[PDB]
Protein backbone atom coordinates (compact mmCIF):
# COMPACT_ATOMS: atom_id res chain seq x y z
CA UNK A 1 0.00 0.00 0.00
CA UNK A 2 3.11 2.38 0.69
CA UNK A 3 4.68 1.63 -1.75
CA UNK A 4 2.19 2.18 -4.50
CA UNK A 5 1.68 5.92 -3.86
CA UNK A 6 -1.42 7.97 -4.84
CA UNK A 7 0.08 9.06 -8.09
CA UNK A 8 2.75 6.75 -10.03
CA UNK A 9 4.69 6.70 -13.32
CA UNK A 10 5.74 3.89 -15.61
CA UNK A 11 8.38 3.27 -18.31
CA UNK A 12 6.95 0.95 -21.00
CA UNK A 13 9.35 -0.76 -23.88
CA UNK A 14 7.24 -2.69 -26.64
CA UNK A 15 8.93 -5.29 -28.89
CA UNK A 16 6.33 -6.82 -31.31
CA UNK A 17 5.94 -8.18 -35.24
CA UNK A 18 2.46 -8.22 -37.15
CA UNK A 19 2.18 -10.16 -39.57
CA UNK A 20 5.20 -10.10 -40.63
CA UNK A 21 5.88 -6.14 -39.45
CA UNK A 22 8.25 -5.50 -36.79
CA UNK A 23 8.47 -2.65 -34.90
CA UNK A 24 9.61 -1.28 -31.15
CA UNK A 25 7.63 0.89 -28.87
CA UNK A 26 9.02 3.18 -26.25
CA UNK A 27 6.47 4.66 -23.90
CA UNK A 28 5.76 6.72 -20.58
CA UNK A 29 2.52 7.29 -18.63
CA UNK A 30 1.43 8.44 -15.09
CA UNK A 31 -1.79 7.98 -13.36
CA UNK A 32 -3.43 7.71 -9.77
CA UNK A 33 -3.08 4.07 -8.98
CA UNK A 34 -6.29 3.55 -6.31
CA UNK A 35 -8.79 5.91 -8.80
CA UNK A 36 -8.01 3.50 -11.08
CA UNK A 37 -7.29 6.28 -13.97
CA UNK A 38 -3.77 6.36 -15.93
CA UNK A 39 -2.50 7.91 -19.21
CA UNK A 40 0.47 6.93 -21.25
CA UNK A 41 2.39 8.92 -24.19
CA UNK A 42 3.80 6.05 -26.76
CA UNK A 43 6.14 6.73 -29.68
CA UNK A 44 7.03 4.15 -32.35
CA UNK A 45 10.53 4.34 -32.38
CA UNK A 46 11.30 1.39 -35.11
CA UNK A 47 9.15 0.22 -37.87
CA UNK A 48 6.98 3.37 -37.97
CA UNK A 49 4.31 4.10 -39.19
CA UNK A 50 3.11 0.89 -38.48
CA UNK A 51 1.06 -0.36 -41.48
CA UNK A 52 -1.57 -2.20 -39.16
CA UNK A 53 -4.62 -0.61 -36.79
CA UNK A 54 -3.02 0.99 -33.60
CA UNK A 55 -5.69 -0.41 -31.62
CA UNK A 56 -4.80 -3.90 -31.37
CA UNK A 57 -1.79 -2.49 -29.75
CA UNK A 58 -3.60 -0.04 -27.16
CA UNK A 59 -4.61 -2.76 -24.75
CA UNK A 60 -1.44 -3.70 -24.03
CA UNK A 61 0.04 -0.52 -22.30
CA UNK A 62 -1.40 -1.96 -16.93
CA UNK A 63 -3.33 -3.55 -13.95
CA UNK A 64 -1.85 -1.39 -11.51
CA UNK A 65 -3.96 1.49 -11.84
CA UNK A 66 -7.48 -0.83 -11.48
CA UNK A 67 -9.86 0.91 -8.36
CA UNK A 68 -10.49 -1.73 -6.17
CA UNK A 69 -13.56 -1.72 -3.28
CA UNK A 70 -11.74 -2.20 0.03
CA UNK A 71 -13.29 -6.04 0.50
CA UNK A 72 -11.53 -7.03 -3.10
CA UNK A 73 -8.24 -7.93 -2.04
CA UNK A 74 -5.66 -5.85 -5.05
CA UNK A 75 -3.49 -8.86 -6.09
CA UNK A 76 -1.51 -7.18 -8.47
CA UNK A 77 -1.00 -3.92 -6.05
CA UNK A 78 0.08 -6.17 -3.23
CA UNK A 79 2.48 -7.98 -5.83
CA UNK A 80 5.31 -4.92 -5.37
CA UNK A 81 7.97 -3.89 -5.27
CA UNK A 82 8.53 -7.34 -7.39
CA UNK A 83 5.47 -6.91 -9.39
CA UNK A 84 3.55 -9.39 -11.73
CA UNK A 85 3.07 -11.03 -15.07
CA UNK A 86 0.98 -11.41 -17.37
CA UNK A 87 0.05 -13.35 -20.52
CA UNK A 88 -2.58 -12.84 -23.49
CA UNK A 89 -4.47 -14.17 -26.37
CA UNK A 90 -6.53 -12.18 -28.40
CA UNK A 91 -8.49 -14.49 -31.37
CA UNK A 92 -9.93 -12.18 -33.44
CA UNK A 93 -12.94 -13.32 -35.72
CA UNK A 94 -11.74 -12.93 -38.72
CA UNK A 95 -9.00 -15.66 -37.59
CA UNK A 96 -6.40 -13.07 -36.67
CA UNK A 97 -4.37 -13.77 -33.86
CA UNK A 98 -2.40 -11.30 -31.42
CA UNK A 99 -0.20 -12.85 -28.24
CA UNK A 100 1.36 -10.71 -25.85
CA UNK A 101 3.95 -11.34 -22.78
CA UNK A 102 4.55 -8.76 -20.40
CA UNK A 103 6.61 -7.75 -17.22
CA UNK A 104 5.61 -5.61 -14.27
CA UNK A 105 8.42 -4.39 -12.27
CA UNK A 106 8.85 -1.90 -9.80
CA UNK A 107 12.18 0.58 -10.09
CA UNK A 108 13.55 3.77 -9.00
CA UNK A 109 9.99 4.93 -7.52
CA UNK A 110 8.35 3.96 -10.83
CA UNK A 111 6.40 1.10 -12.67
CA UNK A 112 8.17 -0.58 -15.21
CA UNK A 113 6.88 -2.49 -18.00
CA UNK A 114 7.99 -4.58 -20.95
CA UNK A 115 6.15 -6.44 -23.63
CA UNK A 116 6.69 -8.56 -26.76
CA UNK A 117 3.97 -9.04 -28.78
CA UNK A 118 3.19 -11.18 -32.06
CA UNK A 119 0.09 -10.70 -34.28
CA UNK A 120 -0.75 -12.94 -37.03
CA UNK A 121 -3.63 -14.96 -39.45
CA UNK A 122 -5.03 -10.78 -39.87
CA UNK A 123 -6.39 -11.22 -43.63
CA UNK A 124 -4.40 -8.77 -46.01
CA UNK A 125 -7.91 -6.76 -46.67
CA UNK A 126 -9.34 -6.92 -42.78
CA UNK A 127 -9.94 -4.30 -40.59
CA UNK A 128 -6.73 -4.37 -38.53
CA UNK A 129 -4.55 -4.25 -41.68
CA UNK A 130 -6.60 -1.84 -43.41
CA UNK A 131 -6.35 0.60 -40.19
CA UNK A 132 -10.31 0.50 -40.31
CA UNK A 133 -11.08 0.76 -36.54
CA UNK A 134 -12.43 3.22 -34.40
CA UNK A 135 -10.88 2.39 -31.02
CA UNK A 136 -12.71 -0.15 -28.38
CA UNK A 137 -15.96 -0.04 -27.07
CA UNK A 138 -16.29 -0.27 -22.95
CA UNK A 139 -15.32 -3.99 -21.44
CA UNK A 140 -16.26 -6.00 -18.69
CA UNK A 141 -12.98 -8.19 -17.73
CA UNK A 142 -14.38 -11.35 -15.78
CA UNK A 143 -11.80 -12.32 -13.37
CA UNK A 144 -11.48 -15.09 -11.70
CA UNK A 145 -8.44 -17.03 -9.63
CA UNK A 146 -7.04 -20.83 -10.88
CA UNK A 147 -3.51 -22.67 -10.94
CA UNK A 148 -2.42 -20.06 -8.24
CA UNK A 149 -2.99 -17.07 -10.63
CA UNK A 150 -5.63 -14.57 -11.83
CA UNK A 151 -7.27 -14.99 -14.97
CA UNK A 152 -8.99 -12.56 -16.87
CA UNK A 153 -11.68 -13.21 -20.07
CA UNK A 154 -13.33 -10.80 -22.40
CA UNK A 155 -15.21 -10.77 -25.30
CA UNK A 156 -14.12 -7.33 -27.45
CA UNK A 157 -15.42 -5.05 -29.80
CA UNK A 158 -14.05 -2.74 -32.19
CA UNK A 159 -15.62 -0.21 -33.35
CA UNK A 160 -15.40 -0.07 -37.80
CA UNK A 161 -15.26 2.93 -39.34
CA UNK A 162 -18.31 1.88 -41.38
CA UNK A 163 -20.72 1.44 -38.32
CA UNK A 164 -20.12 -1.95 -37.74
CA UNK A 165 -17.82 -4.16 -35.72
CA UNK A 166 -15.03 -6.37 -35.25
CA UNK A 167 -15.25 -8.67 -32.25
CA UNK A 168 -12.35 -10.32 -29.83
CA UNK A 169 -12.19 -13.33 -27.27
CA UNK A 170 -9.20 -11.83 -25.13
CA UNK A 171 -7.52 -14.44 -22.53
CA UNK A 172 -5.43 -13.17 -19.58
CA UNK A 173 -3.55 -14.48 -16.87
CA UNK A 174 -1.85 -12.35 -14.15
CA UNK A 175 0.38 -13.80 -11.77
CA UNK A 176 2.46 -12.36 -8.83
CA UNK A 177 6.24 -12.96 -8.38
CA UNK A 178 5.80 -13.33 -4.92
CA UNK A 179 2.78 -14.86 -2.63
CA UNK A 180 0.13 -12.55 -2.47
CA UNK A 181 -3.66 -12.97 -1.33
CA UNK A 182 -6.00 -13.79 -4.79
CA UNK A 183 -9.52 -12.38 -4.60
CA UNK A 184 -12.93 -14.19 -5.34
CA UNK A 185 -14.09 -13.68 -9.53
CA UNK A 186 -15.51 -10.70 -9.95
CA UNK A 187 -15.41 -7.51 -12.76
CA UNK A 188 -13.68 -5.26 -13.80
CA UNK A 189 -15.03 -2.20 -16.45
CA UNK A 190 -12.49 -0.93 -18.28
CA UNK A 191 -12.51 2.47 -20.89
CA UNK A 192 -9.49 2.94 -23.50
CA UNK A 193 -9.23 6.04 -26.14
CA UNK A 194 -6.66 7.22 -27.93
CA UNK A 195 -7.02 10.90 -26.93
CA UNK A 196 -4.41 12.22 -29.02
CA UNK A 197 -2.47 11.15 -32.10
CA UNK A 198 0.06 12.55 -34.96
CA UNK A 199 -1.23 11.85 -38.35
CA UNK A 200 0.72 8.66 -39.05
CA UNK A 201 0.55 7.35 -35.47
CA UNK A 202 3.92 7.62 -34.58
CA UNK A 203 2.92 9.62 -31.63
CA UNK A 204 -0.08 8.29 -29.34
CA UNK A 205 -1.76 9.20 -26.34
CA UNK A 206 -3.90 6.91 -24.54
CA UNK A 207 -6.24 7.09 -21.78
CA UNK A 208 -7.79 3.65 -19.40
CA UNK A 209 -10.11 4.05 -16.51
CA UNK A 210 -10.64 0.65 -14.62
CA UNK A 211 -12.63 -0.50 -11.63
CA UNK A 212 -13.51 -3.37 -9.89
CA UNK A 213 -17.10 -4.21 -9.14
CA UNK A 214 -18.72 -7.57 -7.17
CA UNK A 215 -21.06 -9.99 -9.47
CA UNK B 1 15.65 -30.98 -12.83
CA UNK B 2 13.06 -34.00 -12.87
CA UNK B 3 10.88 -34.59 -15.63
CA UNK B 4 8.89 -37.82 -16.90
CA UNK B 5 7.73 -38.47 -20.28
CA UNK B 6 5.01 -41.31 -20.79
CA UNK B 7 1.98 -42.20 -23.76
CA UNK B 8 4.49 -43.41 -26.34
CA UNK B 9 3.83 -46.41 -27.94
CA UNK B 10 3.25 -47.66 -31.95
CA UNK B 11 0.19 -47.26 -34.44
CA UNK B 12 -1.12 -47.12 -37.57
CA UNK B 13 -0.53 -43.55 -39.82
CA UNK B 14 -3.49 -41.56 -39.27
CA UNK B 15 -4.11 -42.73 -35.67
CA UNK B 16 -3.38 -40.23 -32.30
CA UNK B 17 -1.77 -40.64 -29.32
CA UNK B 18 -1.21 -38.40 -26.18
CA UNK B 19 2.06 -37.89 -24.59
CA UNK B 20 2.32 -36.69 -21.09
CA UNK B 21 5.21 -35.18 -19.22
CA UNK B 22 5.01 -35.28 -15.43
CA UNK B 23 7.19 -32.40 -13.99
CA UNK B 24 8.88 -32.17 -10.28
CA UNK B 25 11.30 -30.09 -8.38
CA UNK B 26 10.66 -26.56 -9.85
CA UNK B 27 8.04 -24.00 -10.23
CA UNK B 28 6.32 -25.79 -13.33
CA UNK B 29 3.83 -23.09 -13.70
CA UNK B 30 6.81 -20.05 -14.04
CA UNK B 31 8.29 -21.88 -16.89
CA UNK B 32 7.51 -22.33 -21.01
CA UNK B 33 8.15 -25.94 -21.64
CA UNK B 34 8.98 -27.77 -24.83
CA UNK B 35 8.58 -31.22 -26.98
CA UNK B 36 11.63 -31.96 -29.22
CA UNK B 37 12.29 -35.48 -31.33
CA UNK B 38 14.72 -37.23 -31.92
CA UNK B 39 14.84 -39.73 -34.97
CA UNK B 40 17.10 -42.45 -36.23
CA UNK B 41 20.85 -41.12 -36.81
CA UNK B 42 19.45 -37.24 -36.73
CA UNK B 43 19.79 -34.85 -34.14
CA UNK B 44 16.66 -33.39 -31.56
CA UNK B 45 14.45 -30.97 -33.91
CA UNK B 46 11.86 -28.61 -32.11
CA UNK B 47 8.58 -30.06 -32.02
CA UNK B 48 5.90 -27.26 -29.78
CA UNK B 49 6.46 -25.03 -26.87
CA UNK B 50 3.77 -23.53 -24.40
CA UNK B 51 5.04 -20.69 -22.39
CA UNK B 52 4.12 -20.50 -18.68
CA UNK B 53 0.86 -19.19 -19.25
CA UNK B 54 -0.37 -21.80 -21.66
CA UNK B 55 -1.29 -19.09 -23.90
CA UNK B 56 1.15 -18.84 -26.60
CA UNK B 57 1.64 -21.80 -28.07
CA UNK B 58 4.54 -22.13 -31.10
CA UNK B 59 4.55 -25.79 -33.54
CA UNK B 60 7.29 -26.63 -36.46
CA UNK B 61 5.91 -26.50 -39.64
CA UNK B 62 5.98 -30.60 -39.73
CA UNK B 63 3.48 -31.22 -37.39
CA UNK B 64 0.79 -27.41 -37.01
CA UNK B 65 -2.57 -28.50 -37.19
CA UNK B 66 -2.13 -32.18 -36.64
CA UNK B 67 -0.23 -31.64 -32.58
CA UNK B 68 -1.67 -29.71 -29.80
CA UNK B 69 0.97 -29.06 -26.98
CA UNK B 70 -0.98 -28.06 -23.90
CA UNK B 71 -0.07 -27.44 -19.96
CA UNK B 72 -2.17 -28.17 -16.57
CA UNK B 73 -0.30 -25.68 -13.77
CA UNK B 74 -2.17 -27.75 -11.26
CA UNK B 75 -1.10 -30.88 -11.74
CA UNK B 76 2.17 -29.52 -13.03
CA UNK B 77 2.29 -31.82 -16.16
CA UNK B 78 2.90 -30.88 -20.13
CA UNK B 79 0.52 -33.32 -22.80
CA UNK B 80 0.93 -33.06 -26.43
CA UNK B 81 -1.91 -34.57 -28.22
CA UNK B 82 -0.31 -36.19 -31.80
CA UNK B 83 -3.20 -36.27 -34.28
CA UNK B 84 -3.19 -37.62 -37.61
CA UNK B 85 0.26 -39.52 -36.80
CA UNK B 86 2.41 -39.97 -39.84
CA UNK B 87 5.43 -42.64 -40.78
CA UNK B 88 7.90 -39.77 -40.24
CA UNK B 89 6.82 -38.93 -37.00
CA UNK B 90 8.63 -42.09 -35.61
CA UNK B 91 10.97 -40.89 -33.11
CA UNK B 92 11.89 -40.81 -29.53
CA UNK B 93 9.90 -37.52 -27.87
CA UNK B 94 11.66 -35.48 -25.11
CA UNK B 95 10.45 -32.66 -22.62
CA UNK B 96 12.61 -30.21 -21.48
CA UNK B 97 12.14 -26.98 -20.05
CA UNK B 98 13.51 -23.56 -20.83
CA UNK B 99 16.41 -22.03 -19.28
CA UNK B 100 15.45 -18.82 -19.11
CA UNK B 101 12.13 -17.64 -17.59
CA UNK B 102 11.42 -15.36 -20.21
CA UNK B 103 10.72 -17.48 -22.92
CA UNK B 104 9.16 -15.55 -26.06
CA UNK B 105 8.85 -17.74 -29.53
CA UNK B 106 12.46 -19.40 -28.85
CA UNK B 107 12.99 -22.77 -31.09
CA UNK B 108 16.63 -23.66 -29.97
CA UNK B 109 18.06 -26.76 -28.69
CA UNK B 110 20.00 -24.79 -26.74
CA UNK B 111 17.13 -22.57 -24.96
CA UNK B 112 15.92 -25.70 -23.49
CA UNK B 113 17.83 -28.16 -20.42
CA UNK B 114 16.68 -31.03 -17.74
CA UNK B 115 15.25 -33.21 -20.52
CA UNK B 116 13.61 -36.13 -19.79
CA UNK B 117 14.96 -39.54 -20.77
CA UNK B 118 12.23 -39.51 -23.74
CA UNK B 119 8.92 -42.08 -24.91
CA UNK B 120 9.49 -44.10 -27.91
CA UNK B 121 6.71 -42.80 -30.48
CA UNK B 122 6.63 -45.28 -33.88
CA UNK B 123 4.11 -44.71 -36.51
CA UNK B 124 3.56 -47.04 -39.17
Amino acid sequence: MAIIKEFMRFKVHMEGSVNGHEFEIEGEGEGRPYEGTQTAKLKVTKGGPLPFAWDILSPQFSKAYVKHPADIPDYLKLSFPEGFKWERVMNFEDGGVVTVTQDSSLQDGEFIYKVKLRGTNFPSDGPVMQKKTMGWEASSERMYPEDGALKGEIKQRLKLKDGGHYDAEVKTTYKAKKPVQLPGAYNVNIKLDITSHNEDYTIVEQYERAEGRHS
Amino acid sequence: VQLVESGGGLVQAGGSLRLSCATSGFTFSDYAMGWFRQAPGKEREFVAAISWSGHVTDYADSVKGRFTISRDNVKNTVYLQMNSLKPEDTAVYSCAAAKSGTWWYQRSENDFGSWGQGTQVTVS
